[PDB]
């Protein structure tokens, strides 16, 4: 009940949309995906570090909005996450973060991943984080196709998560976010 | 005397290490005697610490790790109708597709069953060898071997190699006219324990809730074994009588 | 594994815990840590895995061979000396293994009970009472032991020791099997410790 | 202390059809980040319509294959040129592997052929002899990528039972091309051996060489 | 202040329980790299830009800890920009080399960045190699990375004093191509940057595809 | 041309390696009762934790003799080692004293140890099977 | 064995249209000391085989003894020991690889890397590699040690695939080998300027060149 | 001393002669067995007629040399041209006070109007020794005898050049960490003269 | 047969839980030693004889493991006596040296005996030092033990080629006395043995005190 | 290699000249820093005109030399005087076959009517090399250059004596494990000649 360390996060890009999904332990509240207006961050690894990073980034994004008088964009948030991670060069957090979003002014989808000290991996297709399943990357590679519609993208990412769950069982669930320029949809998967 | 002369008459064969009969047999130079040994020959590294060498080189990237048997719950118990053996059949997943159902119970002969735990290869190899030994014994004595004798043979075998690296835990179950039904547990530490009820693997405490009496019918015993496995958690069921083992499946 | 033994005026009482292996749940009604060496000499053993059982069965086979060959029974002293020699021999070329044996017998030539204890290095000591496996029962034995105690008083002292042991152990300690060796042979106390 | 083991990472894949079997492997032989060779086959015809591959430390696999072929020669000599069945070959290989229980070969072994009824059969071995018959198995560095591709393409989606040889060859080629695109240790070439009632046929395809 | 040492003991307790070349030619310098980015044996990105800009005419490419390389390059670039504004002069490669050397020596090798730095300034063209512990060296042609041996073999095969811009570009591209073919760490594409005296820097993304 | 003994470690093991004490009930297993080693000595324990000088001491004389034979073969020819080995075999083969363990005088003369003493000479050294008949069976191979 | 003491660096080799070429330097090092100059590391076996050995020098001399004994035992009572019963490169390599693997399995290895080059009796080129672990492989270009990291990229630009073999003349292959040796002398600290080369051709037989020196060295740009 | 750090396996010589001093070195920098740079310049200038060669850790010696050059510029701003003894003292203080954290050895060659050419050696540890000539590096061990048999006081410039060339050629011949070209600086009252000799010249000596 | 290796593993498991000189003189040799025997810092015996007799005219004195020294000396003495009876000739020091060297080399240094051996035979006078691993050396004057440095200093002070018997005895006595005074391992008395060519050996017990 | 074992930190030279061969060595045996024997004779005779010097473990080399001398006596009983090549081959076989248990290096100098003086070196490991001259020991490293600059083929006896004396004097000067007197054996067709030189003579060279 108190063991929540680990998990997986999958981010994918479609046509004018993005998808970010994470696993969840259900059965008989702790989600690894957070948002800061229109930028979504999913963190895998040590749970205490995940909570710490979420609190710190909420702090920094609130101050940023108060000062700039506008919401932060995915690229700026990516750079902020990188610098914050690098601050702890010799005591780094045991985390793997993934960022997804849509730029407001341009409308371009954006996804990125980070290492534990902030090295940025900007991918045009998809990002997989976590070590729960080694075949999850292969399944995502076999299922992904460029320029998918939001319904097709949701189906693809949901199928990837379902197959990964079947690979490794009771109480498993998923949370999926489909993000457009002006609409965000959050769905739960109990399969 | 001329054999001595040949021994002192001449390099290449010495470097090939083929002047030793064991090396020639192992490489099938002089025939197939290597596949004709009742007691298998096991290679060891010619160093001062073979055990440390093996332990270091086994506890470390590709798929070339030694396969470990399922830690799933297995139950065996005895009643007036024979023996009930129940195994939680939930095969693991990997980079392969199974052609048929994977058996976690080794059929030593049409009258003996064994259970796998620890090293899968050790259990399979040594239980097949035990089946060969039992067949030879039955041919010699013109009578079915007792469960105690077979369990003792396996225990002595594993004790001769104790500490080398073998890892196995098995339950030998059999029904003979003289002994009735009998269950022994034998592990790689040399322990040989006769018993009435055995629960091995994860969830053994839950499965040990066996409602147990020596008057249960066959159907009642099968249902009790199935329920115990479900409480521990499909279930594979075996009913061992004097005429052999019968596989039910559930 | 814990073993206890008390030599009372006319007999020897040996108590062995009916424990099982760890990690496997077992149901049985047998004393697996005791071998009858001769109709008037019993041996209880404790220690590690099957090495101890192999040693005990080897000793039993040798003693049975002697009894068949001579049509005669070795005295408890000679049996204990042979066991000590074999235990010393078994570790002359290998790493020693944990083993501790209590040998209780009734000598009919002298018509008296005898009790011996041999540790893992092969040290034989003749004692009025002994134990192994306990982390104190020694003080309880010292205060409540007399050389001329009867079998009943020895059983009462054994029951007190068993209660003292069980007051600091979990319920996983099922119980202790008790056997008595005297002039009529070896018998099992099916009633209680 | 001298370390007698090495690693020459490659990828192999065995698939059993309705009345055929296929065993494929990449031909890249590498040491660390260097390329020892770009065409070094690892799948061999052992006679009696049996194909074998032992992926991992190359010297151990070569020794195992050599020993098995010599044993097959003696089996033909001693039993009136009787054909060795696939299950008997699997048993022989299990004994050969377990003979090194305390000094094991550092390989993963796959054999393929036709069973007594003519159906395709594939056997997979652990390093110390534990073996099982399987419909499909991938081994090596890129197995975790090849297996999802086949699982998405095939159902064990047209069923595997009704696939032809050409379709299976195409599936293997596509999976290996994807793995070559994703894995640094996979590339250069791919060699496939097909076992049918007429015998063993070899096919070769090129892969990316970077 | 500075890089934090918090959670060092906690992390210890938890634990207890590329081809890059630089070539000089008669009127400038060229730097080149491959575009394969991997995370272990997995190819993470087939088109990754490894050539970084310290200043408009001073470029570099690194190996080792990627985050350290990027962070050190950016910090030195900020220092160079501030110094150029302060002195109202074009930055010099020697100044960037001095800053990098002293910064790396301060951390006693704990910042795992190994760099090739090329540049053009009013004093001329310059090419340097920088080690993590703070040692620096000068050269006419340099290689770095896991594919540096093959690239260095190619460079030693076809290097001479009188090299034109086109010959230098071809030589650097060939060295990167050799690292691409013969090293598992490289393989996708070739990125080039040419810095010529008296002209703007020319950044050729995917010069060879 | 060896000085320190080499190739002393065993390369293969089996449960029937000691042919003289094989069980009659299970011929693939050894007979622990007739071994008379204490009953708790698996063969695997003999493969580890040995004193490093024991193998050197146990095979020293044989190694020196083999080096001498090799030198004779190199310098004199095959016939000289052949004759030395034949003489030693003839002497050792016809000596059968089940009640004694001391070596023969003729063996010491052949080994050039007439007036030489080592610790093996000073220190030359059951319930089951330590009688004359066991030695007869081992000598005759029956 | 279990430690190298006196060693040689690298051997390089390639196939051309009508034969094979192999080369190796003449240095035996003693750590950082360049102790012995004049060590021959190419051993000609028969009229059609050359064996190049890198690594421990004492083990190399042991292998030379084994090869000489192999030639002598093949000759023996054979009348046509040089006409039709002469040793083939494949036979020599099979024996050497068996020895290497057997001594690896004994935990008593020979610390060497061996390349066998030659021409079979049917005119086919033979070029194969074995090492102390018993690992064997074949390729149109082969090299050991530092050469494997620097000579192979240069040689693969001339012969990159099998189909390139018929297009490569002896002159081009020899020039490539010489340039690779020069590069090795540039960038290997345990290398020597003196080296030996061997050409095995199905028409002209065996040509063994000794006392070859690296020439045309560009030590001119160091003035500034 | 530090793990994964660049070392200086060089061949260094400094010889005092009638008109001044000459400092000579090879040009090889290696990482294990691989030659990282075959044309490196090892003659470090800390003042117009005060030069040095370095051994040990490359980073530590470079930092020490930079600090010494800065110190000598500060001294020159006050009192003019410093003496070789002053530079040697600064080198010695920097090496000795940091010997528990830095691995550095320095050979210093200087000329001035008063002392007319001097050589100082500071081996590992930080002690200082003034000598008529000095050798250092991994390749120096092989030429200890030869130099002792061939050095004379008050040699001419050409004789000193020949002596250094022969000694460094032998050092290159026997040491695997030494090679390349031979670079020399001649410091006299006339000025500073740089010389270079190529392998095809000194290998035929 | 031979020395036993039994209880080696058991002992491992349980564990887991003097000044001697020799001096040559013009007609013979002299050996001398101190008489202090200690068990740690405690003086066990103030009068201990450390000079041992291999043969009537061949004597020795040892250091290291005392039991090993005594056992090896006695074994070689038995071999020497048997060989002398076999050849009907006076034993030679060279023969004893050969036997000791080969026996010690057989055990690969595991027999901790370090010896000085002096003797007279029909070929002349001989003095040798023998190391545990099997190496042997010849000399005109030798020292051994914890006080060997002081004794060697005295010997180097007052040794010359033309030494009479009395001068040699005095020199050996002075060396042992220096070891007695300046070393905590020595101190009680001086035992001497003089072996002169053509005469019987002379054993002087407690020559000084 | 063995713990607490006597090592051979010597200076060994062997030079072939016009009339034969000369073998030379120092006379120092040390245990760490203490000099155990300052007049030890290191020139080992295995046959009347076949001599050797040893390096590595003293016990192992002594055992090997004794076995070689016995082997050569056996050979002489059959075929007469052996050649230097045969003795070198026996030494090489003994060293190589036991290289995992013994640490031994041997320099062999011989004369015979057929080959007229030869030198062989067998370093650690067991390989064999035939050379016009050879040096070995801890003190040899300091005279690698000097010898390379001063050896000529077909020198006279006196020139060879001077060359060996100078080289060994330098080796003694720079090596702490070498010292004492210089001992030489001259092997020609005329016979065997023993020579000794004292420190007060060679230290003034």
């Amino acid at each position: 009940p108190s063991s929540i360390n680990g998990g997986i996060v999958v981010a994918m890009t479609g046509k004018d949309c993005v998808a970010i999904a994470c696993d969840l332990r259900l059965g008989s509240k702790f989600e690894k995906i957070f948002h800061y207006g229109h930028v979504f961050l999913g963190i895998t690894g040590l749970a205490t570090d995940v909570t710490t990073l979420n609190e710190m980034f909420r702090y920094k994004t609130n101050l940023y909005k108060l000062k700039e008088e506008r919401a932060i964009e995915p690229e700026t948030f990516t750079q902020l996450v990188s610098s914050s991670l690098y601050e702890r060069r010799f005591g780094p957090y045991f985390v793997g973060p993934v960022v997804a979003g849509i730029n407001s002014k341009s409308g371009k989808p954006f996804i990125a991943g980070f290492d534990l000290i902030g090295c940025i991996d900007e991918a045009k297709d998809f990002i997989v984080s976590g070590t729960a399943s080694d075949q999850l990357f292969g399944m995502c590679e076999s299922l992904y196709e460029p320029n998918l519609e939001p319904e097709d993208l949701f189906e693809t990412i949901s199928q990837a998560l379902l197959n990964a769950a079947d690979r490794d069982l009771s109480g498993w669930g998923a949370v999926v976010y489909i993000i457009k320029k002006d609409e965000v949809v959050k769905r739960y998967l109990k399969m | 005397m001329q054999a001595i002369a040949d021994s002192f008459s001449v390099r290449l064969v010495k470097e090939l290490q083929y002047d030793n009969e064991q090396n020639l047999e192992s490489d099938f130079v002089t025939g197939a005697s290597q596949f004709q040994r009742l007691a298998p020959s096991l290679t060891v590294p010619p160093i001062a610490s073979p055990q440390q060498f093996l332990r270091a080189h086994t506890d470390d990237n590709p798929d070339c790790k030694i396969k470990i048997a399922h830690g799933t719950t297995t139950l065996a118990f005895r009643f007036q109708g024979g023996i009930i053996v129940a195994v939680d059949s939930r095969a693991t997943a990997g980079n392969w597709v199974a052609s048929q159902t994977v058996k976690k119970v080794i059929e030593i002969n049409p009258f003996l069953l064994g259970t796998m735990a620890g090293g899968a290869a050790d259990c399979q190899f040594w239980e097949t060898w035990l089946g060969s030994q039992c067949r030879l014994h039955e041919l010699r004595e013109k009578e079915r071997i007792s469960v105690a004798a077979a369990s003792k043979i396996l225990s002595n075998l594993v004790y001769q190699y104790k500490g080398a690296g073998l890892s196995m835990g098995t339950m030998i179950c059999g029904y003979t006219r003289k002994e009735g039904p009998t269950i022994y547990y034998v592990d790689s530490d040399g322990t040989r324990l006769k018993g009435d009820i055995f629960c091995v693997g994860s969830g053994q405490t839950f499965a040990y809730g066996v409602n147990y009496k020596w008057d249960l019918s066959v159907e009642d015993a099968l249902y009790l074994g199935k329920r115990s496995i479900l409480a521990a958690a499909s279930v594979n069921l075996y009913h061992v009588t004097e005429d052999g083992w019968i596989y039910h499946g559930n | 594994d814990i073993i206890l033994g008390i030599r009372v005026q006319d007999s020897v009482i040996l108590a062995s815990s009916k424990a099982v292996t760890r990690g496997i749940s077992v149901l049985k009604d047998s004393d697996d840590k005791t071998r009858q060496l001769s109709p008037h000499t019993l041996m209880s053993f404790a220690g590690e895995a099957g090495d101890t059982v192999q040693f005990a069965e080897y000793i039993q086979a040798n003693i049975q061979l002697y009894s068949i060959r001579e049509d005669y029974e070795l005295s408890p002293q000679a049996v204990s000396s042979f066991v000590r020699q074999e235990l010393a021999k078994s570790i002359r070329s290998r790493r020693p293994y944990q083993v501790n044996v209590l040998i209780g017998g009734y000598d009919k030539k002298k018509n008296k009970p005898e009790l011996y204890q041999i540790d893992y290095l092969g040290t034989k000591v003749e004692l009025p009472y002994g134990a192994h496996g306990y982390s104190y029962t020694f003080f309880l034995l010292d205060h409540h032991y007399r050389p001329d105690m009867t079998t009943e008083e020895g059983l009462d002292l054994l029951k007190l020791c068993v209660q003292e042991l069980e007051k600091r152990m979990p319920m996983d300690f099922k119980g202790v099997i008790v056997k008595i060796v005297d002039k009529d042979g070896i018998r099992q106390v099916d009633d209680f410790q | 202390q001298f370390n007698p083991y090495g690693d020459n990472g490659g990828t192999i894949l065995g698939i059993a059809g309705e009345d055929f079997a296929v065993l494929a492997g990449d031909t890249r032989n590498i040491t660390d980040y260097s390329i020892n060779s770009r065409y070094e086959p690892k799948v061999f015809d052992c006679g009696d319509n049996i194909v074998m591959s032992a992926n991992g430390f190359a010297a151990d696999g070569d020794a195992l294959v050599k020993r098995f072929k010599n044993s097959v020669k003696w089996y033909h000599f001693d039993h009136n040129d009787k054909k060795l069945s696939i299950n008997s070959a699997a048993r022989n290989i299990q004994h050969l592997l377990y003979g090194k229980r305390f000094f094991p070969y550092y390989v993963h072994t796959i054999i393929a052929g036709l069973d007594e009824d003519g159906k395709g059969a594939v056997y997979s071995f652990d390093p110390v002899g534990s073996y099982e018959r399987e419909q499909c198995r991938a081994g090596g560095a890129a197995a975790s990528l090849i297996m999802p591709f086949l699982d998405n393409q095939v159902n064990f989606k047209k069923p595997l039972k009704y696939l032809s040889v050409e379709e299976v060859i195409k599936l293997v080629r596509d999976s290996f091309t994807s793995a070559t695109e994703r894995h640094i240790q996979v590339g250069d070439g791919l060699e496939i051996l097909i076992v049918t009632k007429d015998g063993v046929r070899k096919e070769f395809y090129e892969l990316k060489r970077d | 202040a500075g890089l934090s040492f918090d959670n060092y003991q906690r992390n210890n307790f938890l634990a207890e329980n590329t081809t890059i070349v630089g070539v000089k030619f008669n009127n400038g310098v060229v730097i080149a790299a491959d575009t394969r980015s991997t995370q272990g044996p997995i190819v993470a990105d087939k088109n990754c830009a490894k050539l970084h800009r310290i200043s408009p005419k001073i470029w570099c490419a690194g190996a080792g800890t990627a985050a350290d390389t990027e962070a050190v390059t950016q910090l030195i670039g900020s220092n160079i920009e501030l110094h150029s504004l302060y002195t109202s002069r074009e930055p010099r490669v020697v100044s960037a080399l001095q800053m990098l050397k002293q910064h790396l020596f301060k951390y006693q090798g704990h910042i795992g960045a190994y760099l090739i730095v090329a540049g053009v300034d009013p004093t001329g063209s310059h090419l340097f190699s920088i080690h993590a512990h703070g040692s620096t060296d000068v050269g006419y042609y340099l290689s770095l990375g896991s594919g540096s041996l093959a690239a260095m073999a190619v460079l030693e095969s076809h290097w001479k004093q009188d090299l034109t811009k086109e010959e230098a570009i071809k030589l650097a591209s060939d060295a990167i191509q050799a690292g691409i073919w013969n090293d598992l760490g490289s393989g996708s594409n070739v990125d080039v940057c040419v810095m010529e005296i008296g002209k703007d820097a020319e950044y050729l993304r995917n010069y060879l595809t | 041309m060896n000085i320190v003994p080499q190739d002393t470690f065993k390369s293969q093991v089996s449960t029937d390696q000691d042919k003289s004490v094989l069980s009659s009930a299970v011929p693939s297993l050894p007979d622990t009762l007739r071994q008379q080693e204490g009953g708790a000595v698996p063969l695997s324990t003999q493969l580890n934790d040995r004193h490093p000088l024991e193998s050197t001491l146990k095979n020293w004389e044989t190694t020196q003799r083999q080096r001498q034979m090799e030198q004779y073969r190199q310098i004199f020819g095959i016939a000289e080692p052949m004759k030395r080995t034949m003489e030693m075999e003839i002497v050792n083969r016809t000596d059968f004293n089940p009640l004694s363990t001391n070596g023969s005088i003729h063996r010491d003369i052949l080994l050039n140890k007439e007036c030489s003493i080592d610790w093996e000479d000073v220190y030359p050294g059951t319930m089951v099977g330590d009688d004359v008949h066991s030695k007869i069976e081992k000598q005759l191979g029956i | 064995t279990q430690q190298p003491i006196v060693t040689g660096t690298s051997v390089i080799s390639m196939k051309y249209d009508n034969g094979v070429i192999i080369a190796a330097d003449n240095l035996g090092s003693y750590g950082s000391l360049l102790r012995f100059n004049g060590v021959e590391r190419l051993i000609p076996v028969g009229d059609n085989t050359v064996v190049g050995i890198s690594g421990d020098i004492s083990d190399m001399q042991h292998i030379e003894r084994l090869l000489k004994d192999l030639v002598t035992e093949n000759a023996y009572d054979n009348p046509l020991a040089d006409a039709e019963e002469a040793l083939e490169p494949s036979y020599i390599f099979e024996y050497l690889a068996t020895v290497m693997y057997q001594r690896r399995s004994k935990m008593n290895p020979l610390w060497n890397a061996i390349i066998v080059a030659g021409v079979q009796s049917n005119g086919d080129q033979f070029l194969r590699y074995v090492n102390l672990l018993g690992v064997t492989y074949s390729s149109p270009t082969l090299a050991t040690g530092f050469g494997a990291h620097m000579a192979n990229p240069l040689l693969r630009k001339v012969v990159d695939r099998e189909s390139d073999i018929p297009k490569t003349t002896v002159q081009v292959a020899e020039e490539a080998i010489v340039n690779a040796m020069r590069v090795l002398y540039y960038r290997d600290a345990r290398s020597s300027r003196n080296f030996s080369l061997a050409i095995i051709d199905k028409n002209t037989g065996l040509t063994f060149k000794k006392n070859l020196q690296v020439e045309n060295m560009k030590w001119d740009f160091a003035k500034d | 001393l530090k793990k994964g750090e660049v070392s200086l396996g060089t061949s260094i010589m400094a010889v005092t002669f009638k008109d001044g001093v000459i400092l000579g070195a090879d040009s090889r920098t290696t990482t294990g067995a691989y030659i990282a740079n075959r044309v490196t310049d090892k003659l470090t200038r800390v003042h117009d007629k005060i030069w040095c060669c370095r051994s040990g850790s490359a980073a530590d010696t470079q930092a020490i040399a930079d600090i010494v050059q800065y110190h000598l510029e500060l001294y020159t701003s006050q009192y003019g041209t410093p003496s070789t003894e002053t530079a040697a003292s600064v080198f010695k203080e920097l090496c000795y006070e940091n010997k528990d954290n830095l691995t550095a050895g320095i050979i210093v060659a200087g000329y001035d109007d008063k002392n007319k050419g001097e050589v100082y050696t500071i081996p590992l540890g930080g002690s200082v020794h003034k000598l008529p000539y000095a050798i250092a590096g991994s390749g120096s061990t092989f030429i200890y005898g030869y130099c002792d048999k061939n050095f004379r006081e008050n040699m001419s410039k050409e004789e000193t050049v020949d002596f250094i060339k022969h000694s460094l050629s032998q050092a290159i011949k026997w040491d695997g960490s030494s090679g390349g070209v031979i670079r020399m600086v001649v410091l006299t009252a006339a000025g500073v003269e740089r010389l270079i000799f190529y392998p095809d010249e000194y290998e035929q000596l």
